[PDB]
DNA sequence: ACTTGTCGGTGGTCTGCTCTAACGTCACGGCCAACCGATCGGA
């Protein structure tokens, strides 16, 4: 009576301790748990499912012939692949992995942190979080972490196997959802915001999907192995060009009473005081960028910001502050 | 499954063990987070498993002195097992995900790990990456905070008060950093208003160290990790507004509630706000998209609001 | 391996490996000064006949005086 | 929840057996190459 750990822990140490190749009848006879079995047959499959869950831990098993004159094929564990080169961890990494092991909340995400964080400790490093002194205060209301964790467990999954991924997109709640079939390439975070970027199959062009957009329902499709992304490809610089198009669209000059409009204060490029109206304040030459940003910062301020150009942008405040003057009928 | 995890951390004992000569039966629960029942019970069927041939000098031997673990023979494990795929593409998920976090952790230090761990493991540029090599942007606030929670030192800062649309220079000792979705707070003890409230490094413009290690009241009085006295407080106001179909930006930055769909855009949802200049220059931004409903004083200060701007800028050229 | 013989290699931590020595050394009753080493190996592409590996000869010198027992004619 | 004896399938490798339908038909190769003595079987 030998429990299944017992059984793989003489296994692996049989093999790893053995600088030659076994075959199956060796084991059996040698390593302790195999010699209680009935028949041959079931002795096999045992040892089938044995080497199958050893193999689906990562542990690399090399099968080869006994030797140069013999036909029986042997099991041998090489040390090289089995061991990770050493690594020096500082004070500085060590805390910063224990503030990273702390952030995940699915089961699978937390389990795979765990063991990883295991390993590296045993590796010779010391990790600890409790020096640190930093927390987690939110654990289900975050929209990109939390809110996207199956979705991006999904992905990072398919990507590994290097299979296709099928799911539902929608640019926005009023829209409708609209199935996506595309080719996923990485995972890139630009703010603390992820971004899948990829090849769609429908449209053939390279998009970047924001994940907090993307349901739950990311089914991958396709065999493994069909995904051969380019290397010269920079997924960086796609997801910095997408995220802003226009460099710094026009130059636009707007007064501004001091003391107040602190944020449009900050983006200010160059500043002019000027008293307008009995009202002292700056001019100051700013960006356009998104003309309805620029717009609703504008707006927000009401008296406070006044623009002066270009005639465009006064004249779309003036509509916007008439509209919100007209009583809420229209 | 369960069964695979504990193989994997009983393989993986014998190399932890070796590396700290002398470690006690507390370091060693800490470290692999489990009872001592429970640890006890591993230690026992590791001690009894080791090379075939089964001698008691060719299997796994132990030196108990007292309350502490050491090695006498590995019996062949040398070295922890190899990282897979999934844990180590987590660990780089998460390291890349909290290196652009600001103060939570030091940039170089993220770097530093990612190289290290990509050395180690071996990827490539197939894997998750970064946006910025080297962010340059953080003006070194960030540091000075990080180094006052270490050291447990007042420090100054400045904080934009977006309610108030003013800057406010305060005193604060810091007590913890913490998460709240994607913008990370400061929490720390004010003495101007004795009160505990939360900074965000985005709108701290500098900070400045004193040489005053007072204790906060906090850790003397209560200490609770999430201190969330006005996050959610029913006393908070709600405003009660109109949302255009096409104004669809605000339905992801910002926590609406009560949301009613109507072809004809005749249903509209409540948001609280914190104070009414911020509702009104909220609702004056977004022009006709919003259109006020309730209370009736906000709608007429909304009003007044812009017939002033209105009149302004026809006195203005 | 014998009983007694697992005993002593777990006492003094000496660990059998399937190894058996077969170091070369000097024949009874010879000596010299080594004057010469020659290797041979098949990866430098040498004829070496099937199934060797490695083949190294070893050369040693002596010079002899005359002795008791000696022929001389 | 995890695991195992019992059941059945693929493909590869090593090993052995049976078959092939113009007509074919009794081997070189030869050492030995000494010398003396004793014994059994044909002429």
């Amino acid at each position: 009576a030998v429990s299944k750990v017992e059984r793989l822990m003489n296994l692996v140490i049989a093999l790893l301790s053995t600088r030659t190749y076994l075959p199956a009848e060796k084991i059996r006879t040698t390593v302790a748990g195999y010699a209680d079995s009935p028949s041959d047959e079931a002795f096999s499959r045992m040892f089938e499912r044995d080497k199958n869950e050893l193999r689906d831990l990562g542990i690399p098993l090399e099968t080869g012939r006994v030797s140069k004159w013999d036909s029986t094929e042997g099991y041998r564990i090489n040390r090289d692949s089995y061991a990770l080169p050493p690594i020096g961890l500082t004070a500085d990494e060590a805390a910063a992995v224990a503030v990273a092991t702390q952030l995940w909340q699915s089961p699978e995400l937390v389990t795979a942190t765990q063991n990883a964080v295991l390993k590296l400790r045993a590796a010779g490093v010391d990790v600890d979080a409790d020096g640190v002194g930093v927390a987690i205060a939110s654990t289900a209301t975050l929209p990109g972490v939390r809110g996207s964790e199956e979705v991006l467990q999904s992905l990072l999954s398919a990507i590994d196997e290097g299979r296709a991924v099928q799911f539902e997109h929608r640019p926005s709640r009023s829209a409708d959802y609209t199935t996506r079939t595309v080719e996923p390439w990485g995972v890139v975070t630009h703010r603390g915001r992820w971004y899948l970027v990829g090849h769609d199959r429908d449209r053939e062009d390279t998009r970047t999907f924001r994940l907090s957009r993307i349901s739950a329902a990311a089914r991958p499709i396709g065999p493994a192995g069909a995904v051969q992304k380019p290397q010269d490809v920079n997924l960086r610089d796609i997801v910095r060009r997408a995220v802003a198009e226009q460099p710094t669209g026009e130059r636009a000059r707007i007064w501004i009473a001091g003391g107040r409009a602190t944020a449009l204060r900050r983006q200010a490029v160059t500043s002019t005081p000027r008293t307008i109206g009995g009202r002292a304040g700056e001019e100051i030459t700013v960006d356009i960028g998104t003309w309805d940003r620029l717009a609703r910062e504008i707006a927000s301020y009401g008296s406070d910001a006044v623009a002066l150009e270009p005639s465009s942008l006064r004249d779309d405040v003036v509509e916007r502050l008439r509209a919100h003057a007209a009583g809420g009928e229209r | 499954s369960q069964v695979s995890t504990r193989l994997v951390r009983l393989l993986n004992m014998v190399p932890y063990f070796q590396a700290n000569p002398k470690v006690t039966r507390a370091e060693a629960a800490a470290a692999l987070g489990v009872t001592g029942k429970q640890l006890d019970a591993d230690l026992d069927q590791l001690w009894m498993c080791g090379l075939p041939g089964y001698s008691p000098g060719d299997l796994i031997d132990f030196d108990f002195v007292g309350d502490t673990i050491e090695v006498t023979f590995s019996a062949g494990v040398d070295h922890p097992l190899r990282l897979t795929s999934t844990e180590a593409t987590g660990i780089l998920v998460a390291l890349r995900a909290l290196v652009d976090v600001p103060g939570m952790v030091d940039p170089e230090a993220a770097r530093s790990a990612i190289a290290k761990i990509e050395s180690a493991v071996g990827s490539q540029r197939a894997v998750v990456e970064g946006i910025t090599e080297d962010t340059s942007a953080e003006p070194g606030a960030a540091a000075t905070v990080r180094t006052a929670v270490r050291e447990n030192r007042a420090l100054t800062l400045e904080y934009y008060s977006a309610s108030r649309d003013s800057l406010a220079t305060r005193t604060v000792d810091p007590i913890r950093v913490v998460l709240v979705g994607d913008n990370s707070y400061l929490e720390a003890w004010c003495r101007s208003a004795e009160a505990v409230r939360l900074f965000r490094f985005d709108r701290i413009v500098d900070a400045q160290l004193l040489d005053d290690p007072a204790a906060p009241p906090p850790p003397a009085v209560a200490a609770g990790p999430d201190t969330s006295l006005f996050d959610a407080d029913p006393s908070l106001p709600s405003a009660t507004l109109l949302i255009g179909a096409a104004a669809a930006w605000m339905f992801d930055y910002y926590p609406l509630r009560d949301i009613t769909e109507r072809p004809d855009g005749s249903c509209e949802a409540t948001m609280t706000y914190a104070s009414e200049d911020w509702m009104a220059r909220f609702i004056l931004g977004f022009g006709a998209e919003v259109q006020v409903l309730a209370p009736e004083s906000l709608a007429t200060r909304v009003r007044q609001a812009a017939e002033a701007a209105l009149q302004a800028y026809a006195r203005c050229v | 391996l014998t009983p007694e013989e697992r005993l002593l290699r777990a006492i003094f931590g000496e660990k059998a490996r399937e190894v058996r020595d077969t170091s070369l050394k000097v024949p009874h009753g010879e000596s010299g000064k080594v004057i010469g080493i020659r290797v041979f190996s098949r990866e430098d592409d040498d004829e070496l006949p099937a199934g060797v590996n490695e083949l190294v000869r070893v050369y040693v010198a002596q010079k002899r005086k005359i002795s008791d027992g000696d022929k001389l004619a």
